[PDB]
């Protein structure tokens, strides 16, 4: 059966974390 | 009916918190920058408690503590009493809202008796403790960092961990979390369908659940009871410090350098923390 | 050192029994 | 012998065993026995490598609250310390080796408890989310009992198996790491708070009806587990000298003087905890007779 | 435009942000940074 | 009514978010 | 002007060449102002972490969009007729003609058609429902988060690696040959045996019940006794229908050879024995170079020993040359990767592995 | 395992007490030497530490654990917690306790006799007093407290280093300063001990037996982490210099190790590992006369 919209929203919430980690890594590499 | 008695007050409390977290400053109440305007971030911003210059006066807008002025009313810190009082009023309004919803439907009000726990927590932590204290300057701030600072202050000045009431409240909170997780997991396992879970727990845990209504009552009751006891313990701290301090161990350890207990080291931490702020 | 040997054989027999039983699961 | 295995795997026993139980029961029983003995009659375990022995046994003058199975000695460090590496029993008792034995056999036992849970769940014909839920407390226990001692490089600063030991460990942890400002303890706090909230709401709803539920129960059971996973990972990160956000002295003026925020007060409180006295130039008595 | 996939409203807002809001913001910040004088 | 229920929250939020957006630049 | 901070000659340029050449020479760390060898290596290490995280995010996005807006659960029911769907189309600039034209693959909205052949790959490795695709996407998100955090952490001052740690060739070769190649291929063979083949034979195996059901009716007894030929007995028949139990064998490791009669692809049991044997070979190879236990070869001695009478000095001092130079290593790696990529293309267009992928000509 | 040693130069002595050793001191090379331990455990010797007898002294409370003993020429001082200070002018034949001032900040930690009728007094709270009246008076040298501390060590020239109560950071004091200079620890792991080497510089021992050397007076920069037990993670306790070049360290279960090149190579002495005790301190009065003090009345004498 197809995905549920709650799954999509949860996927976005989960993907929030690698965004923050990537921002931190980029700022560290900028130094 | 009362569903319109909390909406204006709750919205005003939310608006006051939002205004405080970005515009007003705690320079003249705590000597700190506590809003986005000065350069603070989401964790740092806080609606700071009023300064220790008035005592228990509520800092009304029409009261002589600000004389109708708004810049003064914000600098004196009346926004904290504003937010706290409006929030408490709206929270009791939602208590009555759940009460009247239950009355309208005709079933026993159990969402209200469960929601009573947060009411007690709020009225004890933010209202009764400063009332028992000298003034609002020792009341907790409306901020993420302010809450942590208040927690550490209460640990330093009361040894709140050693209090039986916070202990049983911790037990209640953790038991509520465990029961929530276990109920969800068992429901999605058997996904009636109670005999399978009952057999699984009878063979795993021995003391299985008699009925699903019993388990639902237990998960309803453990965290609300924990919160109620924690609030009662804080209220006691305001009146009579209920910390069982084993002075026998204290004297036994004071003059014996070959004896030590973790209670003695906790007392060491508390008294050093007291001495740290002069 | 006899206690060390005893503990060694005890734990070894326990883990060997567990793995042997798991590989021949009757049900 | 086959009758023994038939009983072991039998789903008719009064208290289930399973094949994981064959290894769970000895480890749990050993851990309980040695923990009880160490709690009752352990000698004063020196904990910091200095001449300040710490006693955590009832027979040595402790009540229930003050009793705590003392962690290992700083002399041990992180090294594996079984009894046979001790030249005699007294040194092993005085070096906190009971703590290491307890924690190791207990970790094995809880892992095997997970295994037993899953084995019974699948033999009973049920999709096993119960172990997915039970993994969270196991992960937290491993993070706070094994990962943190290794990250800190010693077993001395592990959590003592006692009520007062837990509080002292938590306070020293906050002082040395600032866990409160770390986002993962907030994730754990939100998880447990949401668990309590959902428990209360669901119990009220069910009891008020006493005479979407699938996904409702799923998320109800899933929120606290994710929170506990996140806070366990946060503790594991804190083990290797990672800390929470340090927003202190991050706001200046036109000239360069720090303004100060609530995070600055948190930092000041942490520094106050990590040294249990005042600072310098506070007028010590100059002349003593 | 609309589709039968779950959460069909997500493209409606996500695509304009990644097409207008995100590019405008990043080019603005980059232009500000690459022109800040001094501190070479 | 629904009109007030939405506008009482909408009409200050845009003002506030514009304020914070500008503060994200006013910092030296 | 501040930008570019890593070069002062470009920072004092008053023209627009400053911006162009700042973008151009950004990732050339070897010529930044005041760059040390240690800092160069550490920056390279962190950036490599970044590229790995980006790759994992890209794979997660592919999986997620396929699972969300695709037709995988209908594609499996008829791989020979249905067209795989890559992602949905949301173009406000579209007209009605384009909307009617791009409502293809039996969808209900404008939609693309995947030509990367990921549907065949997912079907071949046993993924049959889009929930599994979603779980894989979330797991890949978590993996990318972990790798980003690893880069951040190994950039920290106290976790910053030393220069000698970056110049330990023997240990790196041993670990990456035995572990990165041998262990990973062994785990892949285990995945094929424990999951992929049973799913090809119409058995649903997932995390919930893989620990119970053994891949073979005789589990681990013949492997230790030495009766390996048991695992190769009773292979899949030529009348085997992929994804069902009709005419399917019980063997897990076979050398059947050739192609599956239906899917026109290599036998999965052949893949299993192939990747397992490759794993064994790589694990043997990984124990070649001495690290600190005395046993093992040292590359410098090997190179200096293999001198030639016609080449004067032979392969003398090449160890120092390759170890000190990063461009030498990058050139060797790029040459090898290009050669094996061409090999991948040549040996995949002629020996398809994924089911029904030969029929779909556009993807090939 | 770890590399072995060519021999064992440490003669083992098992004293008749359950106390934990604290310190040792000697008046003259062959003259009676004293050692202080825990639970009022004082032992006297007459042949350079080879023969020790317990001196049974008692006060109102039997819980005055001695910490430091400092002897200059013949004059001698004993300092112990809770506050107890014995002063002698005859080498210790008779002990005259000096009642400590009630305004003493915290408990006494260590004392050093600078010469005839002098004593530099140190308290665990971080107070540096001095007497030139033989205990009649005391003069402070720092006007503030470093907080609770794990260990305090004295430099050869007179500087002081005090590790924090948990090893999170440390503090230093130089002569003429009214405060203490605090420094965050220069190691990944939490500090355990910090001492002044014979080279005039500092060294630190963190958790897990990690040893770090500083090569500058400011101690801002530090050398690489040195682990005498590479594979083993035993917790090292004390460090000392027999020679300004040779190094010795003491740990747990008799893990007494010896380095010929300033920590570069550590060879384990298997001769003394069999001792059922956790060695605590190593004191080198001279490059020939050394003592290793451990648990339950166990001593090692250098030959
Ligand atoms: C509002 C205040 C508040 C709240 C709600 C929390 C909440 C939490 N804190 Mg926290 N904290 C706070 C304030 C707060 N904190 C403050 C102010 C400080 C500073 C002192 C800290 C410092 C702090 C530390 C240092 C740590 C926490 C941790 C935690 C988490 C507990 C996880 C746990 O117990 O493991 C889950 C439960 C277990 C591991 C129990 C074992 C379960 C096993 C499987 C079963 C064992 C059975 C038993 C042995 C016998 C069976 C009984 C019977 C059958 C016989 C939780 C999210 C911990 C954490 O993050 O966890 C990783 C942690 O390490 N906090
Ligand atoms: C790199 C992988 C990748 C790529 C190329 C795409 C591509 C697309 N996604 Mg998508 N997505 C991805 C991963 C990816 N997705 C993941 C992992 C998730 C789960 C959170 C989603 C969730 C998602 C939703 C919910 C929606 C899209 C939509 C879309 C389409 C609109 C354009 C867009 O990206 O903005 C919107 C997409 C996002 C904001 C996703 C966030 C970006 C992901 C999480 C990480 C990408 C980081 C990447 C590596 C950075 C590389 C930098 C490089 C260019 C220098 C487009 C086809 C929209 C669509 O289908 O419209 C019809 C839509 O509504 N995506
Ligand atoms: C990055 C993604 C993106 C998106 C989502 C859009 C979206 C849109 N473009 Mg477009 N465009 C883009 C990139 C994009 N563009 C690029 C890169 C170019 C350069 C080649 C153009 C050049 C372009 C032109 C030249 C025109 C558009 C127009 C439009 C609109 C036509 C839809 C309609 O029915 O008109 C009516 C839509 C509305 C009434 C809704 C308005 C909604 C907001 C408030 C408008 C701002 C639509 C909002 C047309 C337009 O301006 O329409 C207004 C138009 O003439 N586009
Ligand atoms: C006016 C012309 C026009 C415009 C504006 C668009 C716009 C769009 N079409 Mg489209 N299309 C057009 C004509 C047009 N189309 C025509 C004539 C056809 C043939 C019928 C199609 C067929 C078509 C299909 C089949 C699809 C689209 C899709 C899309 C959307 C993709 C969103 C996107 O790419 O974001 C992301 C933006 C980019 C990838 C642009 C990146 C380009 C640069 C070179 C890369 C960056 C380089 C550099 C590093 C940048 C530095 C950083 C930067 C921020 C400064 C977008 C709304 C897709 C869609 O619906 O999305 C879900 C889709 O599937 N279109
Ligand atoms: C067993 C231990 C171990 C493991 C698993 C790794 C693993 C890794 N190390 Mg490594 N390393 C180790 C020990 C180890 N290391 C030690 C001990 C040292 C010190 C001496 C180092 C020092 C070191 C350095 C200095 C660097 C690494 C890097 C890397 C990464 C390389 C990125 C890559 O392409 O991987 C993925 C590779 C594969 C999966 C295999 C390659 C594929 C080949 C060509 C065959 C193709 C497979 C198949 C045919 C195609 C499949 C098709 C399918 C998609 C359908 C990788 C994750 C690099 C990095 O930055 O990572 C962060 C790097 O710069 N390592
Ligand atoms: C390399 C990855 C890998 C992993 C992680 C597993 C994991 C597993 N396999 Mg498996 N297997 C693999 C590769 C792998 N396999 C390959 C390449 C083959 C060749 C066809 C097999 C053939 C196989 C059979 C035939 C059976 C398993 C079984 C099992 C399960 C328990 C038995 C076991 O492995 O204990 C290993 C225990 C040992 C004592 C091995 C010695 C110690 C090692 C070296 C460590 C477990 C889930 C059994 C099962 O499903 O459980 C009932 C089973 O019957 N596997
Ligand atoms: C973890 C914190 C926490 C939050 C945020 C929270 C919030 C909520 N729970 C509600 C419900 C409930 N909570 C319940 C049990 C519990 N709830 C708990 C804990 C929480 N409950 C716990 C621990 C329990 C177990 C006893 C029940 C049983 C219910 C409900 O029936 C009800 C519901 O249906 O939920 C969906 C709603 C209350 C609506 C209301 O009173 O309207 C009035 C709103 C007002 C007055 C606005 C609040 C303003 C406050 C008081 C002051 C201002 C605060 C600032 C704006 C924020 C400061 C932030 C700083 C900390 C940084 C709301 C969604
Ligand atoms: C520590 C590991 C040691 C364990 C060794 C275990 C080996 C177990 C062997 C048991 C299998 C029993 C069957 C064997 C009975 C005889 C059957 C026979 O003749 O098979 C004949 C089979 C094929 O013959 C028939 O094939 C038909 C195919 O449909 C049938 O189905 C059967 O497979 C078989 O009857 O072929 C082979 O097995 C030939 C031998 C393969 C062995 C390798 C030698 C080939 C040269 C390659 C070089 C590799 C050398 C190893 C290098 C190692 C490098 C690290
Ligand atoms: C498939 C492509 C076919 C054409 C490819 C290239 C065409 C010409 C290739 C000839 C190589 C050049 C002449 C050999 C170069 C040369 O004479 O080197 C001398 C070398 C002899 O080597 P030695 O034994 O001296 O040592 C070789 C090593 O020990 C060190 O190099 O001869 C060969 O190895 C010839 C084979 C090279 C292949
Ligand atoms: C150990 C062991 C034992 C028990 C083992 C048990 C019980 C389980 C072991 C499992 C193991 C060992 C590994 C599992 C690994 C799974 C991995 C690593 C997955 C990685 C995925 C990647 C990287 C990419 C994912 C992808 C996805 C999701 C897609 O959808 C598209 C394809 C692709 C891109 C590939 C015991 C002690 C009993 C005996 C001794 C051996
Ligand atoms: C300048 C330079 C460089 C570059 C160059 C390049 C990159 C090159 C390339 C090259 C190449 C890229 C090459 C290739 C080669 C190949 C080969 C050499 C092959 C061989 C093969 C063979 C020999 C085969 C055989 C066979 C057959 C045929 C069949 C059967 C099987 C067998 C296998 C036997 C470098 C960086 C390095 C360094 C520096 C300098
Ligand atoms: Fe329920």
């Amino acid at each position: 059966m197809a995905l549920s919209d709650t799954q999509i929203l949860a996927a976005l919430v989960v993907a929030l974390l690698p965004a923050f980690l990537a921002f931190r890594l980029s700022t560290e590499l900028y130094k | 009916w009362s569903g319109l008695l909390l909406f204006p007050c709750a919205f005003m409390a939310l608006g006051g918190w939002l205004t405080g977290t970005t515009f007003v400053t705690s320079w003249y109440t705590h000597g700190l920058a506590s809003s986005y305007l000065e350069g603070a971030n989401f964790l740092t911003v806080a609606v700071s408690s009023p300064a220790d210059a008035f005592g228990h006066s509520l800092l009304f807008l029409w009261g002589p503590e600000a004389q109708g002025n708004l810049t003064r009313w914000f600098q004196i810190g009346g926004l904290w009493p504003f937010v706290a009082l409006h929030g408490a009023f709206g929270l009791i309004g939602f208590m009555l809202r759940q009460f009247e919803i239950s009355r309208l439907v005709g079933i026993r009000p159990y969402n209200a008796i469960a929601f009573s726990g947060p009411i007690a927590v709020f009225v004890s932590v933010f209202l009764m403790y400063p009332l028992g204290q000298s003034s609002w300057f020792f009341a907790p701030s409306f901020g993420v960092a302010g809450i942590f600072r208040f927690i550490l202050f209460l640990q330093g000045f009361h040894n709140w961990t050693l209090n039986p009431f916070h202990m049983m409240g911790v037990a209640g909170i953790l038991g509520g979390a465990l029961l929530c997780a276990i109920h969800g997991a068992t429901v999605e396992n058997t996904l009636y369908s109670m005999v399978t879970a009952n057999r699984f727990w009878s063979q795993i845990f021995g003391i299985a659940f008699s009925n699903k209504r019993w388990l639902h009552f237990f998960m309803l009751f453990v965290p609300v009871t924990g919160l109620w006891m924690s609030s009662v313990g804080i209220v006691g701290l305001a009146l009579n410090l209920r910390a069982y301090d084993f002075v026998s161990q204290e004297l036994r350890a004071a003059e014996d350098p070959e004896f030590e207990t973790f209670y003695t080291k906790n007392i060491l931490l508390n008294e050093g923390m007291r001495a740290w702020m002069a | 050192l006899t206690l060390k040997i005893a503990v060694y054989i005890v734990v070894g027999l326990f883990i060997s029994l567990f793995i042997f039983g798991f590989l021949s699961s009757d049900p | 012998w086959e009758q023994f295995c038939q009983w072991v795997t039998s789903t008719n026993n009064r208290i289930y065993v399973g094949w994981f139980g064959t290894l769970m029961i000895p480890t749990l029983l050993t851990a309980t026995t040695c923990f009880i003995i160490a709690f009752i009659a352990a000698p004063p375990v020196d904990i910091d490598g200095i001449r300040e022995p710490v006693a955590g046994s009832l027979l040595y003058g402790n009540n229930i609250i003050s009793g705590a199975v003392v962690p290992s000695s700083n002399a041990i460090g992180l090294h594996f310390y079984p009894i046979w590496e001790a030249a005699s029993l007294d040194e092993w008792l005085y070096n906190g080796g009971p703590y290491q034995l307890v924690v190791f056999h207990f970790l094995i036992g809880i892992f095997c408890y997970m295994g037993r849970q899953w084995e019974l769940s699948y033999r009973l014909g049920m999709r096993p989310w119960i172990c997915v839920a039970y993994s969270a407390p196991v992960s937290a226990a491993t993070a706070v009992f094994l990962i943190y001692p290794i990250g800190q490089g010693s077993f001395s600063d592990g959590m003592p198996l006692g009520i007062s030991g837990t509080f002292n460990f938590m306070i020293v942890f906050q002082a040395e790491h600032n866990i409160l400002m770390h986002p993962f303890h907030m994730l754990g706090v939100a998880g447990v708070f949401g668990g309590s909230l959902f428990s209360a709401m669901h119990g009220s709803l069910v009891t008020s009806s006493l005479v979407n539920s699938r996904s409702l129960h799923f998320f109800l059971g899933a929120w606290p587990v994710i929170g506990i996973w996140f806070t366990a990972m946060g503790v594991s990160t804190m083990a290797f000298n990672l800390n929470g956000f340090n927003f202190n002295q991050s706001i200046l003026d036109s000239q360069g003087r720090v303004i100060g925020t609530w995070a600055d007060v948190l930092n000041r409180a942490n520094i106050g905890f990590e040294v249990m006295h005042e600072r310098n130039a506070h007028n010590f008595p100059l002349d003593l007779a | 435009m609309d589709g039968s996939y779950a959460a069909s409203y997500l493209p409606w807002i996500l695509i304009p942000m990644v097409g207008w809001l995100f590019p405008a913001v990043t080019m603005g910040l980059l232009f500000i940074h690459i022109e800040s004088e001094g501190e070479g | 009514v629904r009109w007030l229920a939405v506008h009482t929250l909408a009409v200050p939020s845009v003002f506030f978010v514009g304020a914070i957006a500008a503060m994200q630049f006013i910092q030296r | 002007t501040k930008f570019p901070k890593f070069s002062q000659d470009l920072a004092q340029d008053p023209t627009t060449r400053r911006i162009w050449y700042g973008i151009a020479t950004a990732h050339d760390f070897e010529t930044h102002d005041g760059m040390t060898e240690e800092n160069l290596y550490q920056k390279i290490f962190a950036s490599h972490f970044g590229h790995i995280a980006i790759i994992f995010l890209w794979t997660s996005g592919t999986l997620f969009h396929v699972a969300w807006q695709g037709n995988f659960e209908q594609w499996i029911k008829d791989p020979l007729n249905i067209r795989p769907i890559a992602h949905a189309i949301w173009d406000p600039h579209f007209g009605e003609g384009a909307v009617n034209a791009f409502t293809q693959a039996g969808a209900s909205n404008p939609v693309n058609i995947a030509y990367s052949g990921v549907y065949h790959w997912f079907y071949t490795i046993g993924m049959t429902t889009n929930q599994e695709l979603y779980s894989g996407a979330v797991f890949l998100l978590v993996l990318a988060s972990l790798f980003l955090f690893a880069g951040w952490l190994h950039l920290q001052p106290k976790f910053r690696p030393s220069l000698a740690w970056f110049k330990n060739a023997e240990s790196r070769l041993n670990h990456h040959l035995a572990g990165l190649f041998g262990v990973s291929s062994l785990a892949w063979a285990g995945h094929l045996v424990h999951v992929a083949i049973p799913e090809a034979r119409g058995q649903h195996v997932g995390w919930d019940n893989f620990l119970s059901t053994p891949p073979h009716p005789a589990g681990l007894m013949p492997f230790f006794t030495g009766n390996w030929g048991v695992y190769a007995a009773d292979p899949d028949t030529a009348g085997h229908i992929f994804g069902t139990s009709e005419g399917a064998g019980t063997a897990i490791l076979t050398f059947l050879g050739g192609f599956h009669p239906q899917t026109e692809s290599l036998w999965l049991t052949d893949i299993a024995h192939h990747h397992l044997a490759i794993a064994v070979i790589f694990i043997i190879a990984g124990h070649m170079y001495r690290t600190n236990w005395g046993i093992g070869h040292s590359i410098k001695e090997i190179l200096n020993a293999h001198k030639g009478p016609l080449t004067g000095a032979g392969h003398t001092n090449l160890y120092d040359t390759i170890n000190n130079s990063l461009h030498f290593q990058l050139g060797l790696a790029l040459a090898s990767l290009g050669v094996i990529t061409s090999l991948v293309a040549q040996h995949m267009y002629s020996l398809p592995s994924y089911a029904f992928i030969a029929q779909d000509h556009t993807t090939q | 395992h770890v590399p072995d040693l060519a021999f064992n130069p440490w003669q083992e002595i098992a004293l008749e007490t359950d106390s934990t050793f604290a310190d040792i001191a000697f008046t003259e090379d062959p003259n009676h030497g004293w050692l202080v331990g825990t639970k009022e455990t004082i032992f006297e010797t007459t042949d350079g530490g080879d023969t020790w007898e317990q001196k049974l002294i008692d006060l109102g409370e039997e819980k005055a654990s001695f910490s430091a003993v400092s002897f200059s020429g013949n004059e001698g001082w004993i300092t112990g917690k809770p506050s107890i200070l014995l002063h002698t002018t005859d080498g210790g034949q008779t002990w005259a306790r000096i009642p400590l001032s009630e305004k003493l900040p915290g408990a006494p930690y260590s004392i050093i006799a600078l010469g005839p009728q002098t004593a530099e007094m140190i308290t665990d709270l971080g107070a540096i007093y001095k007497t030139t009246n033989g205990g009649k008076n005391w003069k402070a040298l720092v006007e503030g407290a470093v907080g609770v501390a794990r260990t305090i060590q004295r430099s050869t020239d007179g500087r002081y280093v005090a590790v924090s109560a948990r090893g999170n950071f440390y503090s230093t004091w130089a002569p003429g300063q009214t405060e203490w200079t605090p420094h965050n620890r220069n190691s990944s792991r939490r500090l355990q001990t910090m001492g002044y080497g014979k080279d005039g510089q500092l060294w630190l021992l963190a958790r897990g037996g990690q040893l770090q050397f500083s090569t500058d007076p400011d101690a801002e920069e530090w050398s690489d982490v040195i682990a005498p037990q590479d594979k083993g993670s035993w917790g090292l306790l004390d460090l000392s210099f027999r020679t300004p070049e040779e190094v010795w360290v003491a740990g747990a279960s008799g893990n007494l190790l010896m380095s010929q090149d300033g920590g570069q190579t550590w060879a384990k002495d298997t001769g003394v590992e069999d001792i059922p005790a956790n060695l605590y301190r190593v004191v080198f009065l001279s490059p020939e006369k050394g003592f290793v003090l451990g648990q339950d009345g166990i001593l090692l004498k250098y030959n």
